[PDB]
Order: structure tokens, then C-alpha cells, then sequence
């Protein structure tokens, strides 16, 4: 298990810790997270309670450092911060404990939820797609745009996530414009997946995510990608086996995990209609099917 | 974006424009089988592919060998007209290429975008006006080579004929477009108000009769007017 301690808690705020949310109240006595599963990925979110304006966050791997936050009231956010002096970490994490100040990670056991949202998920890949090499953490917020949408201000503040365009010369063969436009298998298969992704796995990472920088954080951008990743996957005439069963799991705990209230604005109905009803693997996403029809039937 | 009649005089400035009409590409006639089935036959097709400043008219004869063997034919008519004319386009030189695209209907935006991903700089527009240009085919001449076709051809006229000598390429493209919905609407009294003095012909390399200024004011006039009367007799007004 491990912790991140908070320095104090200055402004009253909802914190998130992976798939769970608590509120700390303005210079409440509040010294951070405890007992948390160690794992290969995690993120901290923010939306504070006077200005619910920008969320942010922060993903990390608990193995890649001590991480703790403070609050900056130059800048007016929680920042993340690592911890290069062990022993002094310790002498913190060994007692703010003592003083019982932190909230304890709340990990039923029947729950698999996190893996489910992030088995693909990794930090390495996590710091491809934001780019800021001096730390081991990556911050991400409501307001960041995609390079993608860049191209249609600040690169280094971007998402960096894999530009998926069905409309390009990377998506459609000179010669084979109809094929590939009605058929995405090409650009599926020997482009994304043996070109730039290399395998399902890292593919399946960036959809992953992308849906929790779209579901923590409301990231436009981030929407959009997952999106078209899974619309490029159900619009192959031609997939893995292997890869269409997992896609089903992938989503459905998506679609279990999205708050219920956040259907008109997290969904694109365009894309789930096309993707459940009409698409090639409109037969083979049974499980997402069941789930979506019996949660958010007016969708569709 | 797409075309309507505010920005209606962008059409006859200096950028070069190309409309797009897809509505004769797929032509059949429907029959009835030996078993009692409806069968049908396809008949030769074209492109309309029209500059409205110069009237410059490129028809691409599609012919019936075409759909041989193939299926879902109206989805791939709008893949056909798209490859033609990126085509068209490609054997342009630079200097002629357009700077838009506007396509009659709007299933036609993909393909075309598609096939034109090597011309980004080419918008691909719908537009709001109704354009009768699948009234093309009751053109006399064009019908007629249309249907005399035996293989792919493309086939070039003004289809102003010489009217821009005397009238504005404004003024001639709602001549035009007035012509083609009379055809479109009554095809066999337009044509008979065409045709109805002996003594105004069609030169060889025309179109349309050689009119006087004040002889289209009447035709024109009557033109109106049939198509008004076709209205009133629609709407029972
Ligand atoms: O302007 C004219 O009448 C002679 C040029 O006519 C053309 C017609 C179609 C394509 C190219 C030229």
C-alpha cells in the first residue's frame, strides 16, 4: 500500500482518487490518501467547490516514486509533486497516519473496477501522450486540446494522443477510395495496429485513457478520440477475434463506470448508433449492447 | 460551406467553380419478368459537370458495362461520379482546376471529398438551390449522344451556346436554369415553345435556336409562364 500525503488542504475542493470522490473543506485538517492497492496506474483529480472551472489531475505509478501534493497559492491549484528524500517521506507517511488525518482508499474486494478501466493503461505510453519529461507524474485538465485539433495553441500543453482521421490519405488507398472509406480494415489493421501502435494493447491503452480524461476531467478532445477509436475498430469488416471479445468488456465497464447524468454530454449517439446497430461488429459487442439498451435506452 | 441565394453572385466571380450533378449517372427502366417479377435494365448515364461562369459543360457518358457485376449500384454511382471527376479535375491544368466544388446532392460530399484528398486546397460544397440539372437529358443533343454511346466518353459543349457575346454569365445561368425546370416540369411544352417557329434553327454546334434579344424576352416569358400554370394545376390555385 501507499500514500500520498497532502501538505494541507487551503481551499475547499472535490478530490478524486481513481474512481472514487470526496469533498475536503476549506483549511479542514486533511493530510491526504492512505492505503492505497499499489498498482500500475492511478489519478488524482481536483475540481474545487468555489470555481468548479477547470478540473485537473494528475496520473502516476505509485512504483515510479513517493509522490505527495501541495497547494500553490501563487498559481491557485493542488500540484504534484515528487519526493526525492525517502527517508524524510517515510518520517511523514509513518506518521500523519499516526495522526490519522488522511482518508483511507476504499477498496471493496469484490471490486475490479480500476483494472477493468486500465489494464491497457500504462505511464510510459501516459507520458507519450503528455509530454513534460521532467516529472514521473502527468498532468492533465478540462481545457487541453488534442494535437488533432491543433491542426484544425500551446503544443506543449497538448494531448499528444494518435491522430485518427477517416477523411486523410493515412486512412484511404490511392486506388481503393470506396474500399477503404466504407471498409476501415486497412487502416485498422496495417496502419494503426502493425504501423503505430505496434499490437491491441497499446491500442486498447490510449481508448482507455482517453474515456477517463474524458469522464475526470470533461476533456473535449478526449472524448473525440475514444470515440473514433472505437468507431474505426467497428467499422473494419476484418478484426482479431481476440480483440472484438475484449472490446466488449473494455466498453461495457465504461459504460457501467459513466455517471448516469452525464449521458447527453460523455455519448455520441451518432457513433454508438452506427457502432451497435448498423456497423460490422454490430454483432459483436453483445454485452455493451445489453448494458447500453437497459441504461440509457434514449440514446438510441 | 454551403450555397444559397445570399451569397448567389459568388458564383460568376473569378474563382473558378464547377457544379456536380449526379442524377442521371444511374438510369434504369423498370420491366416485368417471365415469373411476374420487376426487373430492371440499366440504360447509359452521365455526369453533369458544369462551370456557370464560361458555361463550359464536361459530360461524362456512363455507360451500361459499367455496372456490369457489380451490386449496391446507387452507392457506387456516387463512387463513380466521385473517381470521374477527380479525374476531370487531374487532367486540368493547374490554372483550370477549381477552387470549389458544388455538388447537387449532398450524398455526394464523401465520395468526392475522398477522392479528391490530393486537392486539399478544393472545397467540396453543398449547396440550397434547387438546380434542375437532371432536366439534362431532355436537352435533345445531349440525350441523343448519351444514348448512342458504346463505351465511356466524354463529350464538351458551351451550354450557354454563344450567349455570353451578348449577356452576362449571371444573366445566362438563369436563362439556363429557367430552360431546364420548364423542361423538368412540362417537358413536352417546353419543348414544343422551343420548337414551335421552323424558321429559328439550331446551329450544328448549338444547343438551343439562334433567338433574337427580343425573341428569348418572349420565350422566357412563356417559359414562366408554363411553369406557373404547372404550379396552379398542382396546388389547385
Ligand atoms: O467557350 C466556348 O464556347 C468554347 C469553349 O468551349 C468549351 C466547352 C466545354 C469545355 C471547354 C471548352
Amino acid at each position: 500500500m501507499n500514500t500520498v500525503p497532502f501538505t494541507s488542504a487551503p481551499i475547499e475542493v472535490t478530490i478524486g482518487i481513481d474512481q472514487y470522490s470526496f469533498n475536503v473543506k476549506e483549511n479542514q485538517p486533511f493530510h491526504g490518501i492512505k492505503d492505497i492497492p499499489i498498482g500500475h496506474v492511478h489519478v488524482i483529480h481536483f475540481q474545487h467547490a468555489d470555481n468548479s472551472s477547470m478540473r485537473y489531475g494528475y496520473w502516476f505509478d505509485c512504483r515510479m516514486g513517493n509522490f505527495y501534493i501541495q497547494y500553490d497559492p501563487k498559481d491557485g491549484l493542488y500540484k504534484m509533486m515528487e519526493e526525492r528524500d525517502g527517508a524524510k517521506f517515510e518520517n511523514i507517511v509513518h506518521n500523519f497516519k499516526e495522526r490519522q488525518m488522511m482518508v483511507s482508499y476504499p477498496k471493496i474486494d469484490e471490486d475490479d473496477t480500476w483494472y477493468n478501466l486500465t489494464e491497457f493503461v500504462q505511464m510510459d505510453k501516459i507520458r507519450k501522450i503528455v509530454r513534460k519529461d521532467e516529472n514521473q507524474f502527468s498532468y492533465v485538465d478540462s481545457s487541453m486540446t488534442t494535437v488533432q485539433e491543433n491542426e484544425l495553441s500551446d503544443p506543449a500543453h497538448s494531448l499528444n494522443y494518435t491522430v485518427i482521421n477517416f477523411k486523410s490519405r493515412e486512412a484511404i488507398r490511392p486506388g481503393h477510395e470506396m474500399e477503404d472509406f466504407l471498409d476501415k480494415s486497412y487502416y485498422l489493421n496495417t496502419v494503426m495496429l502493425q504501423g503505430i501502435f505496434k499490437n491491441s494493447s497499446n491500442y486498447f491503452g490510449e481508448l482507455q485513457f482517453a474515456f477517463l480524461n474524458a469522464m475526470f476531467f470533461g476533456n473535449y478532445g478526449s472524448s473525440l478520440q475514444w470515440h473514433a477509436m472505437i468507431e474505426l475498430i467497428c467499422s473494419s469488416a476484418t478484426v482479431p477475434k481476440h480483440m472484438l471479445d475484449k472490446l466488449d468488456e473494455i466498453l461495457y465497464y465504461q459504460i457501467k463506470t459513466l455517471p448516469e447524468q452525464y449521458s447527453d454530454i460523455l455519448l455520441n449517439e451518432r457513433v454508438w448508433n452506427i457502432c451497435l446497430y448498423s456497423s460490422f461488429q454490430k454483432n459483436s459487442l453483445h454485452n455493451t449492447e445489453k448494458i447500453m439498451e437497459n441504461k440509457y435506452p434514449e440514446l438510441l | 460551406g454551403a450555397m444559397n441565394s445570399s451569397n448567389y453572385a459568388e458564383l460568376f466571380n473569378n474563382d473558378i467553380k464547377l457544379f456536380v450533378d449526379d442524377t442521371n449517372v444511374y438510369r434504369v427502366t423498370v420491366h416485368k419478368t417471365f415469373e411476374g417479377n420487376v426487373a430492371t435494365k440499366a440504360i447509359n448515364g452521365c455526369i453533369f459537370t458544369l462551370n456557370p461562369k464560361t458555361g463550359h459543360l464536361f459530360l461524362k457518358i456512363i455507360h451500361t458495362s459499367v455496372w456490369a457485376g457489380q451490386k449496391r449500384l446507387s452507392q457506387l454511382a456516387k463512387w463513380k461520379t466521385a473517381e470521374e471527376v477527380s479525374a476531370l479535375v487531374r487532367s486540368l491544368p493547374k490554372e483550370e482546376q477549381p477552387k470549389q466544388i458544388i455538388v447537387t446532392r449532398k450524398a455526394m460530399l464523401d465520395p468526392l471529398e475522398v477522392h479528391m484528398l490530393d486537392f486539399p486546397n478544393i472545397a467540396i460544397r453543398p449547396t440550397e438551390l434547387r438546380l434542375p440539372f437532371s432536366a439534362a437529358m431532355s436537352i435533345d443533343k445531349l440525350s441523343d449522344v448519351v444514348m448512342k454511346a458504346t463505351e465511356p466518353q466524354m463529350v464538351l459543349f458551351n451550354i450557354y451556346d454563344d450567349w455570353l457575346d451578348r449577356i452576362s454569365s449571371y444573366t445566362a445561368f438563369s436563362r439556363l436554369t429557367l430552360l431546364l425546370r420548364a423542361l423538368k416540369t412540362n417537358e413536352e411544352s417546353a419543348k414544343m415553345i422551343l420548337l414551335s417557329d421552323p424558321t429559328i434553327t439550331i446551329k450544328s454546334y448549338h444547343l438551343w435556336p439562334s433567338f433574337t434579344d427580343e425573341q428569348w424576352i418572349t420565350i422566357e416569358s412563356q417559359m414562366r409562364d408554363l411553369i406557373l400554370t404547372e404550379y396552379g394545376r398542382k396546388y389547385n390555385v
